């Protein structure tokens, strides 16, 4: 498990990639956080 | 209806399909609606026909409910908001006791009678909490989303153990990706009820009184 | 921390190898009727007795981890049974099953080289709970390979009782819903929906849905559908913008289209609060004459201290106030309270049961009549004297008999105040109705083992404990899952004296909350 | 709009009431949250999304976005003025409310 | 790395999954940027 | 794909941790969905 | 605060927070069974040479369990002094008292 967080923290952006690709799909996104 | 174009499109059509369960597809291509139903001819389908992968998820504790309020705009209120209400006591029952309250609004209904009698239905549904899922080979090819499907397997006791296809996935080379949702017989029937005229309040008001 | 005995820390501190059993006590799903079966299991190799109770074995595979921290969370387990056991699979997909509430508990157990469990845990001098709780779904996986071994497994998921934070248990002005309405065979009856049998009885909301309708034909544009919000500063953290928290800090709300506002409030410690009305009419005779109804406080409260018309409190704030603005006593050094205005004399007391007010503001009659909304209440006798000789003006323009009111709106377990306005020309509307109240009565504990449940306490725990236990709101848990002797002791932490100040320094200490201004009052928390 | 406010209390010399009071609820609101954003009125000052004009089915309550405001030349007493409503072919207007007093007696 | 974007994007809706269980565990969901 | 759903369900915190890195070097945070 | 309104009581509970602000230090480990029956907020002890540490106190924060008996746990520094409030001096000189909505007598 933590050889996994030490890989996911150290690739984190590609995560925020797939998870925008999700919410794009149904028509949202993140960015509202960043305005909130 | 009223809707105020402002809102983009794909909320505005969320918001009315939503208002009325509809859902729609562009699987064949041709764009396509369809509403759920109780079939009285569904799809029979048997376990043997799938790859044999199955699986079985039931989410009963966020999704069950006992007890429901909706609320409306309505000309017998001038437009102000009524709240209808009820409880089920045989579900309360069946549930131990648990009180559990469901919460609703209906943005596009306004006879009363045609609201109370649509959140009976979605009151019923919401029992029918279970979910599954499989693959189909090629030969099936032609389903959609709110198609009625029989399932048949001995194993669980399961003898024409009715569903609506709720999600599908094509691919290349023909394998069909499903999943259904259950629902009973009973979601689609109503009680009675009875009439509901001796509240019509009139919220006149912006008023002087003469002489 | 929970001691355990030091005879198993010993043991466990010397024996190398260990022999342990997990025992589950689990409540069957589907039970149609109230009464159940349970089934007990284990993990361990062969079957086991404890307390009689015979344990089968083999069914369990495997149980998570179980985490929790100092956030609040669900706290959610699962554990896994096989999926070739035919008779599990056919207790899961049972279609007339539910298991919304079903109850499971794990015992956690040291079996020693005799086979006999443990003594480890000094209540019960027996084996530990590793987890307790309700059930909250589950599933099956099958898997069939096209050659070779495929499996099949049962999950159970498990969690505490908050497991549907959505979940909003109030209550909220309506007869329906207060009296739990069903349709059956073409009308209307109370049923099992009530919170409690009681409630059916109560026609009290009957009239609320009109009444604001017509209270609005006494008050200015302004007014005529506004109401103050309640719990104006919600907890700020670091979840907020500081903007987007003073600015979602909102004084008012308007009833119309808003249900929220009618939910009633709970309060502990002293408070203001506005008024729900739920009636309004006027004498038959003289229009001029206004009769309504506000509700306040859930529970039996402490007591009604004062009421203010709109922003104008009847005590007088201070020596400037009292020049300015006729009123009675004063709050500030004194503590005087609404007991004067029926005593002629200065009194700290809240309240009383019953008893007829009259706020003469020089501008007419104000009467009131307070009921603390305590269980057993009827309903009031000045307006049953009304109904009763049918001098209600709309009552007589519906043509309603008394049935329009009378012993049947108790309003059971719920403060509502009785407000009798004079109509004049120099009064020529009604004002806003808000009133500070000493709250909800709760059941302080004592390490000797009394139970006092008197008064409020401004107690962190025992306010949360009472919020907790409660079931006709909150969260519904049973007062035998807390450890008494525990939360004594935190009690004892909380209420340390602190010495940073001085009590002299306080005048308001009355409404502050404090009883009596000498006796200490100090303590690390207060809370209201 | 700018004319137009000359001629009304200060009350509303800007205001105007909202469209689609009760959007549809889902389990994504909070029943608070909800609640509080329900609301039954907005300021064109400042707001430009009021400007756009509704489509309508079936029978409904809506307010008139004013277009053109003006007074007869001789007789200042005498004004005229144009609500736009709805867009398309409707099947016809049934009543009026001015203020909320409607014209056909409840 | 980039065969762990290319991944990661081909199984976007798992790693959904994950992230609404943590954030139901603690009691919130994203559908509120669906709504919001 | 599926082991890679159990895998990911199993692990589900540390994909939060590092969600929230990227939104904290952005200067946004998912405790506002908590809130909100 | 939304709950506290003894306003020396406040303060003196801000000063708490304050300090336990700067105790920013957090610490994870794992335990075996022996130490069974840990809870969030029991008082560690820790002592360790090689850091220097010798009864650094600590609270605990997160604890798991598991079937085995394994427990990993995480703890918080605070220091002593996070508990003492300093003086105060008497703030009675402001008791603001809003008046309005009402109008002076000849």
């Amino acid at each position: 498990a933590a050889s996994f967080r030490e890989f996911a923290s150290s690739n984190s952006g590609a995560l925020r990639d797939a998870v925008e690709l999700a919410l794009n799909e149904n028509g949202a996104s993140l960015k509202t956080l960043g305005n909130s | 209806t009223i809707l105020d174009t402002s809102e983009s499109v794909f909320k505005n059509v969320q918001g009315l399909l939503e208002s009325y369960g509809g859902a729609i597809n562009n699987l064949s291509g041709q764009y396509r609606v369809t509403v759920e139903k109780y079939s009285n001819t569904p799809l029979e389908i048997n376990f043997l026909d799938t790859y044999g992968d199955l699986e079985l998820s039931d989410t009963t504790g966020r999704n069950k409910f006992n007890s429901v309020q909706a609320s409306i705009v309505d000309p017998a209120l001038s437009w102000k908001t009524n709240s209808i209400t009820f409880y089920n006591s045989n579900y309360k029952e069946q549930d131990k006791n648990l009180d559990k309250k469901l919460q609703l609004s209906f943005a596009n209904i306004t006879n009363y009678y045609t609201a109370r009698s649509f959140a009976d239905r979605e009151l019923k549904k919401s029992r029918y909490s279970r979910t599954l899922s499989f693959s189909l080979p090629y030969q099936f090819i032609g389903i959609e989303p709110n198609d009625a499907i029989a399932f048949t397997y001995d194993r669980y006791g399961w003898d024409r153990k009715y569903f609506l296809v709720d999600e599908v996935e094509n691919s290349r080379e023909g394998k069909i990706n499903v999943t259904l949702q259950e629902y009973g017989e009973d979601v689609f029937i109503n009680s009675g009820q009875v009439d509901n005229s001796g509240n019509d309040i009139p919220d006149i008001s912006n008023n002087v009184l003469p002489p | 921390m929970k001691q355990i005995l030091d005879s198993a820390r010993n043991y466990l501190k010397n024996n190398s190898r260990i022999k342990t059993a997990s025992l589950i006590s689990l409540e069957l799903p589907g039970s149609t009727g109230t009464s159940t079966a349970f089934i007990y299991l284990t993990d361990y190799f062969r079957d086991v007795i404890y307390n009689g109770i015979l344990y089968q074995a083999g069914k369990v595979k495997s149980i998570s981890p179980h985490k929790q921290n100092r956030d609040l969370s669900i706290g959610s387990l699962s554990f896994t049974i096989t999926g070739t056991a035919q008779d599990e699979v056919l207790k899961l997909v049972q279609n007339g099953v539910s298991f919304l509430d079903r109850t499971v508990s794990i015992h956690q157990a040291i079996i020693t080289e005799d086979g006999s469990i443990l003594p480890v845990d000094p209540d019960t001098n027996g084996p530990l709970l590793y987890f307790r709780g309700r059930i909250t779904g589950g599933g099956i996986k099958d898997n069939i390979s096209t050659s070779g071994v495929g499996t099949s497994t049962i999950t159970w998921n498990c969690s505490n009782q908050f497991y549907d934070f959505d979940r909003v248990n109030g209550r909220y002005t309506d007869d329906a819903s207060h009296r739990g309405l069903e349709v059956v065979a073409g009308q209307l009856l109370p049923s099992n929906g009530a919170k409690r049998l009681e409630y059916q009885e109560d026609y009290g909301f009957f009239h609320a849905n009109k009444s604001i309708s017509i209270l609005a034909k006494y008050q200015v544009q302004e007014e005529r559908y506004k109401l103050k919000s309640k719990k104006k500063l919600f907890g700020l953290s670091r979840s907020y913008s500081l903007k987007k928290y003073y600015e979602t800090v909102t004084k008012e709300v308007d009833i119309d289209f808003n249900l929220a506002a009618k939910y009633i409030p709970v309060v502990y410690g002293v408070q203001k609060i506005p008024g729900i009305p739920i009636f309004a009419d006027t004498e038959l005779h003289n229009p001029n004459i206004v009769y309504v109804v506000y509700a306040f406080a859930e529970g039996e409260i402490d007591g009604f201290l004062d009421f203010s018309f709109g922003d104008n409190p009847m005590i007088c704030v201070d020596a400037n106030d009292s020049s300015a603005r006729t009123c009675f006593g004063t709050k500030k050094i004194v503590g005087d309270t609404m007991q004067r205005i029926a005593s002629g004399i200065s009194s700290s007391s809240p309240s009383v049961h019953g008893q007829e007010y009259r706020y003469n503001d020089g501008n007419g009659d104000i009467r009131i009549w307070t009921y603390h909304g305590k269980s057993n209440q009827t309903a009031s006798d000045v307006l049953v004297n009304i109904a009763r000789n049918r001098g209600f003006y709309l009552q007589n323009m519906n043509g309603n008999g008394p049935e329009y009111w009378d012993a049947r709106y108790k309003l059971l377990d719920t403060a509502y105040a009785v407000v009798r306005f004079t109509i004049n020309e120099n009064r020529t509307e009604i004002p806003e109705v808000s009133a500070e109240i000493q709250g909800k009565k709760v059941k302080v504990y004592h390490s000797d083992g009394r139970v006092t449940a008197n008064s409020t306490s401004l107690n962190g725990i025992w306010q949360t404990l009472d919020y907790l236990t409660s079931d006709r709101y909150g969260a519904n848990i049973t007062i035998d899952q807390f450890p008494l002797q525990q939360l004594i002791q935190e009690a004892a932490i909380l209420d340390i004296i602190d010495e940073s100040y001085q009590v002299s320094w306080q005048p308001y200490w009355r409404y502050v909350g404090w009883t009596n201004p000498l006796a200490e009052n100090r303590q690390i928390v207060q809370m209201n």
